[PDB]
RNA sequence: GUUGACCUCGGAUCAGGUAGGAGGACCCGCUGAACUUAAGCAUAUCAAUAAGCGGAGGAAAAGAAACCAACAGGGAUUGCCCUAGUAACGGCGAGUGAAGCGGCAACAGCUCAAAUUUGAAAGCUGGCUUCGGCCCGCGUUGUAAUUUGGAGAGGAUGCUU
RNA sequence: AAAGCUCCUUCGACGAGUCGAGUAGUUUGGGAAUGCUGCUCAAAAUGGGAGGUAAAUUUCUUCUAAAGCUAAAUACCGGCC
């Protein structure tokens, strides 16, 4: 729901001349996916890790 | 770089004279080369999994003991003389570092 | 059961050979089929030749070492020297050999000459007539007599180097210092004794020191 | 990235961690049927390496085999032949247990195709294999061009014709001076070497 | 306690699908003899054949080298001629017996695993729709683009498609 | 948006109860053992295989296995003509 409206919002902005990255902002989210997370900690970018048992 | 040929057959460096050249290395010949990423993984997994039964036996045989039994035992278990030598020489390194540690 | 002086026979007719006998009673019939296929293929490739350019190659044994013949494809280094895109080459009929490599410099030189004078003799129709491009043919040197075999028009000029030549007298060189039969004997004996001679020399130096 | 670590760990089938794990899982089997479904692969890296994907139409089965050499089935011990071939009790089968395992699973699932198989566990009297199969009638399969080559009517039941990886091994399909008599098909080359050809103008 | 999820194992004349049999001249496998020859006969030969069993197509199989070579080196696979009744095997008896190179027919190259899109699962079966889309579901224990050793990734630089 | 070419400090991931060894049976022209299969042991990173006589020491040559697809030259009178 949020993604579809967000993609619509930026679409209507690209048609009057203003480029993208101007109606939106840098996102902060949590990360997941087994191999994905392994990379994030191999690169020393992670701060806390929670593992299921 | 490459040596020249003598120009007459039936000799020690026989051949037909030509200007041999050096050619850039093919990407298919770097097969058994060490890479700085695989070594990280192997070290971690070794310290997670541990040693093997026959490995432990030759450790106690190698330390505080002679060395011909170690090589004979390793060949009987591993199959060939060449692999036995490499395993013993590499295995010597791990025990030696621990003592230095 | 031999009875007279004959040659000892050996005829490998002891299995059920009669069940696997091949007879070629359709030799002319097949020939006709092959010719029909070639004409159909020639009609499909309307202005292009039928074959594909091959490079020059030397036979790989000590016997047959003298002759040359056609190869399978041009190496990647040969294409780069002539200045031909890696991927465009197969399209325009030049072949490519993934796995051959150039050790000397005469085969390299021979083949780049082959490519260069081929590109000079190559027409190239544009992809769309109403919009020509820079690398196409300018539509006026576009009508000329063409070839279709490409094996006879580009075959090996001479497989074997000329048999004999002539030189003025008093220009004939002199042989090896002592004979040309003693040279062979000496060059043979040296390689026979390479191991022993080097070992004997090495021991003396280390032992004395 | 983690899948690389899995490959490196599963190589050491003697370490205490690995050896214990097999011991428990092998008891989990041998209590179920000889052939039964598996909800998901037990060796994700080894399955991915062989073409298994995670999307509707891919299935994984598990099978058990008897193990050991093959005894000649004949009444009592009589063979009624010459002494050169009358042994019954040290003979060996000419295909691999993998092939036998694959064939039984294919007969069970008569509407799928057999892709590959791999080794999971092993006992004194059994060997356990896992088999990867593909559905050739699903739309999600027919849509993708990396696999839809299997939907053609020429790949029917290739496990029992000897076209999987284990089948190609038990036949002599490799290049070189070593695989001479079987490079292109043992029967085919025998016919070629043993035919007698006559032309018109001899 | 109530409620709501997950994992494994089931029911249903649930919605939609698919295999068996025939033919088997040619093809891919498994299993597998003896008559006969050796002037007897047991290793050997007939034969890696006949009979039995499983699996497909108009062709099938094989195939882009963990190849051949020891050269001034060749370059996927298939077939004919030659190599050659040769190297070799064999109560070294009867007998059996390939391969490289060379000429020709026909030619055609390629995709996946192992990398974090992480500034946005960008992917897909099914149902309804008026054709614009929507809903549940699959899926992060990994679906698309990117890379396959000929390389490639990361950097500059100017051209072309 | 996507693609091709010329240069570069530096990086450059590459398939495991597999390869290999011992032993048994079968087969091949393959001979101190060519391929296949059962049992026991069971690897490595300039590593590994091969280089047609078993073994040790020191060099050299050539490719990169244990995952996959693809027409033509070829066989056949079984089916329809």
């Amino acid at each position: 729901q949020e993604k579809k409206e967000r993609l619509l919002r930026e679409a209507t902005a690209i048609k009057e001349g203003k480029k993208k990255e101007d109606v939106s902002k840098k996102p902060y989210t949590v990360k997941y996916g087994l191999n994905h997370v392994v990379g994030l900690i191999e690169n020393k970018k992670a701060s806390l890790v929670l593992i299921a048992n | 770089a490459p040596v020249e040929r003598t120009g007459l057959i039936r000799g020690l460096n026989k051949g037909h004279k030509t200007t041999r050249r050096v050619l850039k290395e093919r990407p298919s010949r770097r097969k058994g080369a060490q890479s700085k990423r695989t070594q990280f993984v192997r070290s971690l997994i070794r310290e997670v999994a541990g040693l093997a039964p026959y490995e432990r036996r030759v450790i106690e045989l190698l330390r505080n003991g002679k060395d011909k039994r170690a090589r004979k035992f390793s060949k009987k278990k591993l199959g060939t003389f060449g692999r036995a030598k490499r395993k013993c020489e590499e295995l010597q390194r791990i025990i030696a570092e621990s003592r230095r540690a | 059961a031999i009875k007279h002086n004959q040659q000892i026979p050996n005829n490998h007719f002891r299995k059920h050979w009669q069940r696997r006998v091949r007879c070629h009673f359709d030799q002319p019939g097949k020939k006709v089929t092959r010719r029909l296929a070639r004409r159909a293929k020639a009609a499909a490739l309307a202005p292009r030749p039928v074959d594909k350019l091959r490079p020059i190659v030397r036979c790989p044994t000590v016997k047959y070492n003298r002759r040359t013949r056609l190869g399978r494809g041009f190496t990647l280094e040969e294409l780069k020297a002539a200045g031909i895109p890696r991927l465009l080459a197969p399209t325009i009929g030049i072949a490519v050999d993934h796995r051959r490599k150039n050790l000397s410099e005469e085969s390299l030189a021979a083949n780049v000459q082959r490519l260069k004078d081929y590109k000079a003799r190559l027409i190239l129709f544009p992809r769309k007539s109403n919009k020509p491009k820079k690398a196409d043919t300018p539509k006026d040197q576009q009508t000329a007599e063409t070839t279709t075999s490409l094996r006879t028009s580009f075959g090996v000029e001479q497989p074997l180097a000329p048999g004999f030549t002539e030189i003025s007298k008093s220009e004939i060189p002199a042989g090896i210092e002592g004979g040309a039969y003693r040279a062979l004997r000496k060059a043979r004996s040296d390689a026979r004794l390479v191991g022993v001679r080097e070992k004997r020399a090495k021991e003396k130096a280390e032992a004395e020191a | 990235g983690a899948l690389k670590y899995l490959e490196e760990l599963s190589k050491k089938k003697q370490s205490d961690v690995v050896r214990f794990l097999l011991r428990v899982r092998c008891w989990e089997y041998r209590q179920l049927n000889v052939i039964h479904r598996a909800s998901r692969p037990s060796r994700p890296d080894k399955a991915r390496r062989l073409g298994y994907k995670a999307k509707q139409g891919y299935v994984i089965y598990r099978v058990r085999v008897r193990r050991g050499g093959r005894k000649r089935p004949v009444p009592k011990g009589a063979t009624y032949g010459k002494p050169t071939n009358q042994g019954v009790n040290q003979l060996k089968y000419q295909r691999s247990l993998r092939a036998t395992a694959e064939e039984r699973v294919g007969r069970r699932c008569s509407n799928l195709r057999v892709l590959n198989s791999y080794w999971v566990n092993q006992d004194s009297t059994y060997k356990y294999y896992e088999v990867i199969l593909v559905d050739p009638n699903h739309k999600a399969i027919r849509r993708d061009p990396r696999i839809n080559w299997i939907c053609n009517p020429v790949h029917k039941h290739r496990e029992c014709r000897g076209l999987t990886s284990t089948g190609k091994k038990s036949r002599g399909l490799n290049k070189g001076h070593r695989f001479n008599k079987t490079r292109a098909g043992r029967r085919k080359t025998w016919k070629r070497h043993n035919t007698l050809s006559l032309w018109r103008y001899r």
